[PDB]
C-alpha cells in the first residue's frame, strides 16, 4: 500500500484541482490550490526532488496568501459559495469526483487503464532507477548549474522580473 | 523578589532539556549503542544497505570486523 | 569632490541605512577582483573529487600520468595543506 | 515513514484536543450568545463586504520578489562550481537587478499605501 | 512665563551626524529603554500580601455605617 | 464509591475555575479607576490568577464598575450573553448596585441586577481597590462551594 | 521506539509552553514592579495547570455567522503545524534529519499563516477580519527579508541541513561574522511570531482580540499554545543559527544543557522586549522591513556571496 504512495498523492492532487476548478468562492478555491500544492510537493519529493517540491509549495503558499487578501477586497460577496451552495458548482464538483473515482477504480482493478491514452497501473515505482551511490543530490547539481550554464536564462528571467515591477506600476496607475 | 521567577524558569528549562536528551538516548538504544547513521546522500544509503545485508541479522547497525573475514 | 562630499555628509545625516547598503554592495562588487585569495577558490573547487577518476589505458607514451596514486606525477595538493 | 508518522501524530493530537473541548463542557446555546461580536452593539452590514486593500501594489510586488528568493536559494550550491567567474557575476547581477527593481518602486512612490 | 517643549535644531557636525547614525543603525536608544525595564526586574515589588497585609488607612476613613451609644 | 469520586472532581473543576478568573475588560465610570488600582502593583490582581481579557468569548467575570445608563443597558446585556459559561457578574459600587447617587434619574438603570444576574455586590462609592479585591476573593470562595458534579450524580 | 520519541518531543513542548506562560507573567510582573502569579501553587507553579483545565471545561462557541468547517480547522492547523516545526531541530540530534531542514521550516511557517487567515475569515466578524488582513500585511512585510537573511548565513555553512550549523560554529559563533544579520533576523522572528512590538494580528488595544476574537475555551487554547510553541521554537532556531553550541558525540547531554540555556535566555528577551516598547502601526512595520532591512539585506546577501569566494573560504557542500 505504501508502494502506491505517489498514486495516492496524485489522487488527492486531482481532488484539489476539482476543488478550485469548480470555482466556489476564491477563499475555498485558494484552499483547494494549497492542498494540491502540498501533495504536489509530496509527489515531486518522492521522485528525488526535495528542493523542487519544497520550492513549489513555498511559492504557492505566498501566492495564495496574496490571493486571499485580494479576495477579501475585490472578489467577495455577501454569501460566499461553498461547493454545496450552488447547483453549477456542486455539479462540476461531483462530475469531477466521479470521473476521478472511475479512473482510479478501474486502473487499480486491471493494474492498467485506457482513458483515451494507455496508462500502466503497476505502481509508479517500477520505472525508477536501480543503481545510484553518488555523494551529491543530482537535482541540487542541476539547479546550481543555473549560475554557470544558464547565464542566458539568468539574464532573461532577471530582466523579466524587473520589467514586471515596472509594468504593474504602469497598469495600476489610472 | 526577582529570584521567585526562577522556579518556573527551572521547570521550563527541564521540559526543554527532555526532547534533546530523549532523542539522543533513544538513538543509541536503537542502533546498538552508537549514533544513528546519517544518510544525506545516496552513497551513504548504499553503504547502510550493504551493512544490513552484511550483518546477517538484517540490522545495518550490527558491525562485522575482521572476525568475519576468513 | 565638494559636491559629492557634501552629498555624502547629507545622506549620512538623512539615510544612514542606505549609505551602509551601497557601501556594502560596493565592496561585494569590487573586492573579489582585488583579492589575492580569489584564485584559490577555483582551485579548491576543482580539487574536490565528486567523481571517480577513471584510469587511462597505458598506451606506452604518457610519461606525465602516474602509474600509482603515490607516484610523483600528477596534480598535487601541497599548496592546499599550507593554506 | 517517520516523517508521515510525525505529521499524523501532531494533527491527531490537535484534533483530539478539539474533540475534548467540544464534548467535555456543558453547553447552553441560544441566539444572543452566538451573535457576532462588535463591542456590545449590533454590526452594521455584513463582514463579507469588500475590505479595501491599501497595500495592493506591495502585495503584487511581493509575488515577484518572493520568486527571486527561489532563484537565490540555490546560491550555496552554485558556489561549489569550478566556474566561479561566471557564477559570481551572475549571482551579483540577479541581486543588483532586484535592488534596482526595489529602487524603482521606491522612487516612483510604489511602497506608499493608497490614501 | 513659558518654555518650549520641542524646539531644538540638531547639530550638523560630523561627530553629531555619526552619533545619530549609530543610534539609528545600532538601536542605542532602544537598548537604553531595555536597561530601564531591566533595573525594575531587580527592584523589590510594591505588592502587599492581601488579606494577610492591608493597605494603610487613616482615622478619617469613611466605611460602613454604624449607630452609636452613650 | 461514586460519591467520593464526584466530590473530588468537583474540587478540581472548582479549583481550576476560581484560580483562573478572567474578567472582561469592561468598565463604566469612576469605579473603573479603582479597578485599575487593583491591577496596579500594590494589589496585583494578576498574582491571584485574575487577568483581564478584552473579548467576552475569553472572559469568565463581568465586573460592572460604574453607572449603567438606559442607553448602555442593551450593550451590557449583549456582552454578558456573549460570555461563554460558566460566567459570573460582580456588581461594583453604589451605581451598579442600585443606582446610587443617580438612582432617581430618568436615564439610569436602578441597579445592574435588573439587566443581568449578579453573584457579588461590592459596596462603596467607589469601593476601595482593596474592597474590590475582597469581593473577588469572595467570588472565588463562592465558586469553591459549587456542587455541580455532586448534584448531577444525585439527579 | 520512534513513536515514543515523538511523544517525548511534543509532550515536553506542551509542558514547556504551559510554564512559559507562567514565566512571562512573572517576568512581566517584576518589570512592572509587581509579582505576577504567586498564589496558585507555590510561586504560582500550578497557575498554568488551572488555566488549561479552566479553558477546556469552558463552553466553546461556534458563532452563528461563522463558516463551521473552517472555524474548527484553523486552530487544529495552528497547533498541529506548531508541533511540526520542532521535528527537524538538532538538539543535538533531530527527530527527523532533513537535507533541506531550513527550507522545510520556511514552508511550514508560511503554511501556519493560513491558520490566522482562515480563523479570522471563518469567524465572519469585523474585528476578526481586520486581524486576518493584518496577518496578510505582516507576512508580506517580513517573508522576503527573512528568507534572504537565512541565505546569507547559509553561505557560511554550505547547506540547508540544520545539523551542519553545529559543525559550522564549532570554532566560533556565527553572531561574530554576522551580527548585522543576527540583528535583522531577531526582529524578523518577532514579526514572524506576531510578538510585541509587532503584535498586530491580535492588537488588543486596537482590535479587542483581532483574529481570535470569536474563539473561546478549548479552541482558544489551541491558538495560545501554538503561539507560545512558536516563540520557543523560533528562539531555538536563532540559537542554532547564531549561537551554535559545541557537540561532543559521547556526551550529547552537555550540548543539550548549554543549548537549552541559550534558548531560554533568547526566549526571555522576547518577554523583556514586550515589557519595554510601544506597538508599531502595521503600515510602519511594512516600511521598516522593505525600506530598511531589505536594502541592507540585499547588500549583505551580495557581500556574503563574495566574501567566501574572495577569502577562499567557501564551506563544503557535504
Ligand atoms: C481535521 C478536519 C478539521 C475540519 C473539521 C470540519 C468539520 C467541523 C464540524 C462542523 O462542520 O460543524 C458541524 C457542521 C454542521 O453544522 P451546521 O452549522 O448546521 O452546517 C454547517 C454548514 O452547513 C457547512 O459548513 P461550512 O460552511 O464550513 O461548509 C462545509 C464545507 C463544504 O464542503 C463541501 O461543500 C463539499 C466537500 C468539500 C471538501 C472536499 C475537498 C474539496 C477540495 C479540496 C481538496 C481537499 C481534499 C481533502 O466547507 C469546506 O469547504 C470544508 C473545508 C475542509 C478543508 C479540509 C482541509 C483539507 O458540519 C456537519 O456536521 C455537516
Ligand atoms: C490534573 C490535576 C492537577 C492537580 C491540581 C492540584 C490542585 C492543588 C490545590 O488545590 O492547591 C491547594 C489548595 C489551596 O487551598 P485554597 O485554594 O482554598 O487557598 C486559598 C488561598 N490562600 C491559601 C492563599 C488563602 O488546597 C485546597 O483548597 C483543596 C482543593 C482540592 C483540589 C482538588 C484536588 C483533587
Ligand atoms: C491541555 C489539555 C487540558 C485538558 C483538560 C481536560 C479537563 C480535565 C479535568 C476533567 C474534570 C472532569 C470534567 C468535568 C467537567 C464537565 C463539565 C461540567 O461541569 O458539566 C456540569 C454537568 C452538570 O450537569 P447537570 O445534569 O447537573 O445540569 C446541567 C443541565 N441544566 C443546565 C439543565 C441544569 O455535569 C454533567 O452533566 C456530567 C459530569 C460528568 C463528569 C465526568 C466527565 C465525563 C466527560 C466525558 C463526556 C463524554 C463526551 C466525551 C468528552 C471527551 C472525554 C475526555
Ligand atoms: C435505519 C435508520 C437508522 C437511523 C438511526 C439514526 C436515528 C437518529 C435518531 C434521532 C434522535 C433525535 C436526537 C435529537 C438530538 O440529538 O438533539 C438534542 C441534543 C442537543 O441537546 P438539546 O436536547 O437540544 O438540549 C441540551 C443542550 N445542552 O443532541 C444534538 O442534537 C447534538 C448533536 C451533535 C452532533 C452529533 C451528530
Ligand atoms: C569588511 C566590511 C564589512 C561590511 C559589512 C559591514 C556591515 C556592518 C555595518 C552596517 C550596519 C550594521 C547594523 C545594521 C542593523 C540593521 C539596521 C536597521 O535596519 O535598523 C534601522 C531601523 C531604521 O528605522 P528608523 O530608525 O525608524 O528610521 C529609518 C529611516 N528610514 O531601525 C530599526 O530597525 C528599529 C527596530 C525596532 C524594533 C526593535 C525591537 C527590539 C529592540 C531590541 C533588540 C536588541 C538587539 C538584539 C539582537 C539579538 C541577536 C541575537
Ligand atoms: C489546507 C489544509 C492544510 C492541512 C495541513 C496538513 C499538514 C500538511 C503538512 C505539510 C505537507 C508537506 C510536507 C512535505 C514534507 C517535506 C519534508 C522533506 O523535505 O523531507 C522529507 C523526506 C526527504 O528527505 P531529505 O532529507 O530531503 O532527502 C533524502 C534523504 N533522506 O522525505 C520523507 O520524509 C518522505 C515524505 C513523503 C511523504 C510526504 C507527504 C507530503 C504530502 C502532503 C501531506
Ligand atoms: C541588551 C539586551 C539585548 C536584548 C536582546 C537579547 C539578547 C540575549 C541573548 C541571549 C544569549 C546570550 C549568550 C548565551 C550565554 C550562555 C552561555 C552557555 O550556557 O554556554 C557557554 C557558551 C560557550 O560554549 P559554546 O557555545 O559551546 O562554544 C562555542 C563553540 N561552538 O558561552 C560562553 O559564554
Ligand atoms: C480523502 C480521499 C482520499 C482518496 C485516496 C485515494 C487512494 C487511491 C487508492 C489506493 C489504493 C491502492 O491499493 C493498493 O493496491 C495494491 C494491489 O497490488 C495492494 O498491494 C498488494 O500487493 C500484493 C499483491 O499480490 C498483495 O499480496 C498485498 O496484500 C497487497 O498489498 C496494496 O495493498 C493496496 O494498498
Ligand atoms: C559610502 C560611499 C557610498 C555612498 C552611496 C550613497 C548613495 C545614497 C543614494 C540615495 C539614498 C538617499 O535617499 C534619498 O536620495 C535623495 C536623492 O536621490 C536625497 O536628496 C537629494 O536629492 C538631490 C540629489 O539627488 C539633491 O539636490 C538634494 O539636495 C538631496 O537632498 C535624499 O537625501 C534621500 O532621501
Ligand atoms: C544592472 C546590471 C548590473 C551588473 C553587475 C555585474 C557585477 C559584476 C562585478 C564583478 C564580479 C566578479 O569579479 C570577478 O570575480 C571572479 C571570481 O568570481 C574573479 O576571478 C578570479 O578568481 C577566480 C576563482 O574564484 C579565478 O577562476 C579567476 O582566474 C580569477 O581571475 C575576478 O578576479 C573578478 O574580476
Ligand atoms: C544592491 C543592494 C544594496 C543597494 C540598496 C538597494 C535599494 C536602494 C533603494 C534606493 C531608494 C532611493 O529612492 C528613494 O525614493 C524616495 C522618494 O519617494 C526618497 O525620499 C522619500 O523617501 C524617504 C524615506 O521613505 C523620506 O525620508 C523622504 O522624505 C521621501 O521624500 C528616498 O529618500 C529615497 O531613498
Ligand atoms: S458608585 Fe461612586 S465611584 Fe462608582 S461609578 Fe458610581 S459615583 Fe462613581
Amino acid at each position: 500500500m505504501m508502494l502506491y504512495i505517489v498514486f495516492i498523492l496524485s489522487v488527492i492532487f486531482v481532488m484539489g484541482f476539482v476543488g478550485f476548478s469548480s470555482k466556489p468562492s476564491p477563499i475555498y478555491g485558494g484552499l483547494g490550490l494549497i492542498v494540491s500544492g502540498g501533495v504536489g510537493c509530496g509527489i515531486v519529493l518522492n521522485f528525488g526532488g526535495s528542493f523542487l517540491g519544497l520550492m513549489v509549495f513555498l511559492i504557492y503558499l505566498g501566492g495564495m496568501m496574496v490571493v486571499f487578501g485580494y479576495t477579501t477586497a475585490m472578489a467577495t460577496e455577501q454569501y460566499p459559495e461553498i461547493w454545496l451552495s450552488n447547483k453549477a458548482v456542486l455539479g462540476a464538483f461531483v462530475t469531477g469526483l466521479l470521473m476521478e473515482f472511475f479512473m482510479v477504480y478501474y486502473v487499480l482493478k486491471d493494474k492498467e487503464v485506457e482513458v483515451v491514452f494507455e496508462f500502466n497501473g503497476l505502481g509508479d515505482w517500477v520505472i525508477y532507477d536501480t543503481g545510484d551511490s553518488g555523494f551529491f543530490s543530482e537535482e541540487a547539481m542541476g539547479i546550481a548549474a543555473l549560475y554557470s550554464y544558464g547565464t542566458w536564462l539568468v539574464i532573461v528571467t532577471g530582466w523579466s522580473l524587473l520589467i514586471g515591477v515596472v509594468v504593474i506600476m504602469e497598469i495600476t496607475r489610472g | 523578589m526577582w529570584f521567585e521567577v526562577l522556579p518556573g524558569i527551572a521547570v521550563m528549562g527541564v521540559c526543554l532539556f527532555i526532547p534533546g536528551m530523549a532523542t539522543a538516548r533513544i538513538h543509541r538504544f536503537s542502533n546498538g549503542g552508537k549514533e544513528k547513521r546519517v544518510a544525506h546522500y545516496p552513497y551513504q544509503w548504499y553503504l547502510m544497505e550493504r551493512d544490513r545485508r552484511v550483518s546477517g541479522v538484517n540490522r545495518s547497525y550490527v558491525s562485522k570486523g575482521l572476525e568475519n573475514i576468513d | 569632490a565638494e559636491r559629492v562630499a557634501a552629498f555624502l555628509k547629507n545622506v549620512w545625516a538623512k539615510e544612514p541605512v542606505l549609505v551602509a547598503s551601497f557601501a556594502i554592495a560596493g565592496l561585494a562588487v569590487i573586492l573579489p577582483t582585488l583579492s589575492p585569495y580569489t584564485k584559490y577558490s577555483l582551485m579548491i573547487n576543482r580539487a574536490t573529487p565528486y567523481n571517480y577518476p577513471v584510469p587511462l589505458r597505458d598506451d606506452g607514451n604518457m610519461p606525465d600520468v602516474p602509474s600509482h596514486p603515490q607516484d610523483p606525477q600528477g596534480p598535487s595538493l601541497e599548496w592546499l595543506k599550507r593554506l | 515513514m517517520n516523517l508521515m508518522l510525525a505529521l499524523l501524530t501532531n494533527f491527531t493530537l490537535a484534533t483530539l484536543l478539539v474533540i475534548i473541548a467540544f464534548w467535555l463542557p456543558q453547553l447552553n446555546v441560544y441566539s444572543e450568545k452566538t451573535s457576532p461580536y462588535e463591542c456590545g452593539f449590533d454590526p452594521m452590514g455584513s463582514a463579507r463586504l469588500p475590505f479595501s486593500m491599501k497595500f495592493f501594489l506591495v502585495a503584487i510586488t511581493f509575488l515577484l520578489f518572493d520568486l527571486e528568493i527561489a532563484l537565490l536559494l540555490p546560491l550555496p550550491w552554485a558556489s561549489q562550481t569550478a566556474n566561479l567567474n561566471t557564477m559570481l557575476t551572475m549571482a551579483l547581477f540577479l541581486i543588483i537587478l532586484l535592488a534596482v527593481s526595489l529602487a524603482y518602486e521606491w522612487t516612483q512612490k510604489g511602497l506608499e499605501w493608497t490614501e | 512665563t513659558y518654555k518650549y517643549v520641542n524646539l531644538r535644531e540638531p547639530s550638523m557636525d560630523m561627530k553629531s551626524v555619526t552619533d545619530r547614525a549609530a543610534q539609528t543603525l545600532l538601536w542605542t536608544e532602544l537598548i537604553r529603554g531595555l536597561g530601564m525595564t531591566l533595573s525594575y526586574l531587580f527592584r523589590e515589588p510594591a505588592t502587599i500580601n492581601y488579606p494577610f497585609e492591608k493597605g494603610p488607612l487613616s482615622p478619617r476613613f469613611r466605611g460602613e455605617h454604624a449607630l452609636r451609644r452613650y | 464509591r461514586g460519591e467520593y469520586v464526584v466530590a473530588k472532581l468537583d474540587d478540581l473543576i472548582n479549583w481550576a475555575r476560581r484560580s483562573s478568573l478572567w474578567p472582561m475588560t469592561f468598565g463604566l465610570a469612576c469605579c473603573a479607576v479603582e479597578m485599575m488600582h487593583m491591577a496596579a502593583p500594590r494589589y496585583d490582581m494578576d498574582r491571584f490568577g485574575v487577568v483581564f481579557r478584552a473579548s467576552p468569548r475569553q472572559s469568565d467575570v463581568m465586573i460592572v464598575a460604574g453607572t449603567l445608563t438606559n442607553k448602555m443597558a442593551p450593550a451590557l446585556r449583549k456582552v454578558y450573553d456573549q460570555m461563554p459559561e460558566p460566567r459570573y457578574v460582580v456588581s461594583m459600587g453604589s451605581c451598579a448596585n442600585g443606582g446610587g447617587y443617580y438612582h432617581y434619574s430618568y436615564s439610569v438603570v436602578r441597579g445592574c441586577d435588573r439587566i443581568v444576574p449578579v453573584d457579588i455586590y461590592v459596596p462603596g462609592c467607589p469601593p476601595t481597590a482593596e474592597a474590590l479585591l475582597y469581593g473577588i476573593l469572595q467570588l472565588q470562595k463562592k465558586i469553591k462551594r459549587e456542587k455541580r458534579l455532586r448534584i448531577w450524580y444525585r439527579r | 521506539m520512534f513513536m515514543i520519541n515523538i511523544l517525548m518531543l511534543i509532550i515536553p513542548i506542551l509542558l514547556a509552553v504551559a510554564f512559559l506562560t507562567l514565566v512571562e507573567r512573572k517576568v512581566l510582573g517584576y518589570m512592572q514592579l509587581r509579582k505576577g502569579p504567586n498564589v496558585v501553587g507555590p510561586y504560582g507553579l500550578l497557575q498554568p495547570i488551572a488555566d488549561a483545565i479552566k479553558l477546556f471545561i469552558k463552553e466553546p462557541l461556534r458563532p452563528a455567522t461563522s463558516s463551521a468547517s473552517m472555524f474548527i480547522l484553523a486552530p487544529i492547523m495552528a497547533l498541529g503545524l506548531a508541533l511540526t516545526m520542532w521535528i527537524p531541530l538538532p538538539m543535538p540530534y533531530p527527530l527527523i534529519n532533513m537535507n533541506l531542514g531550513v527550507l522545510f521550516m520556511l514552508a511550514m511557517s508560511s503554511l501556519a499563516v493560513y491558520s490566522i487567515l482562515w480563523s479570522g475569515w471563518a469567524s465572519n466578524s469585523k474585528y476578526a477580519l481586520i486581524g486576518a488582513l493584518r496577518a496578510v500585511a505582516q507576512t508580506i512585510s517580513y517573508e522576503v527579508t527573512l528568507a534572504i537573511i537565512l541565505l546569507s548565513v547559509l553561505l557560511m555553512s554550505g547547506s540547508f541541513t540544520l545539523s551542519t550549523l553545529i559543525t559550522t560554529q564549532e570554532q566560533m559563533w556565527l553572531i561574530l561574522p554576522a551580527w548585522p544579520l543576527a540583528m535583522m533576523w531577531f526582529i524578523s522572528t518577532l514579526a514572524e511570531t506576531n510578538r510585541a512590538p509587532f503584535d498586530l494580528t491580535e492588537g488588543e488595544s486596537e482590535l479587542v482580540s483581532g483574529f481570535n476574537v470569536e474563539y473561546a475555551a478549548g479552541p482558544f487554547a489551541l491558538f495560545f499554545m501554538a503561539e507560545y510553541a512558536n516563540i520557543i521554537m523560533m528562539n531555538i532556531f536563532t540559537a542554532i543559527l547564531f549561537l551554535g553550541t559545541s557537540h561532543n558525540p559521547h556526551m550529547p547531554e552537555l550540548y543539550t544543557i548549554n543549548f537549552t540555556i541559550k534558548s531560554l535566555l533568547l526566549t526571555m528577551s522576547f518577554l523583556w522586549i514586550r515589557a519595554s516598547y510601544p506597538r508599531f502601526r502595521y503600515d510602519q512595520l511594512m516600511h521598516l522591513l522593505w525600506k530598511n532591512f531589505l536594502p541592507l539585506t540585499l547588500a549583505l546577501c551580495m557581500w556574503h556571496v563574495s566574501l567566501p569566494i574572495l577569502t577562499s573560504g567557501i564551506p563544503p557542500q557535504t
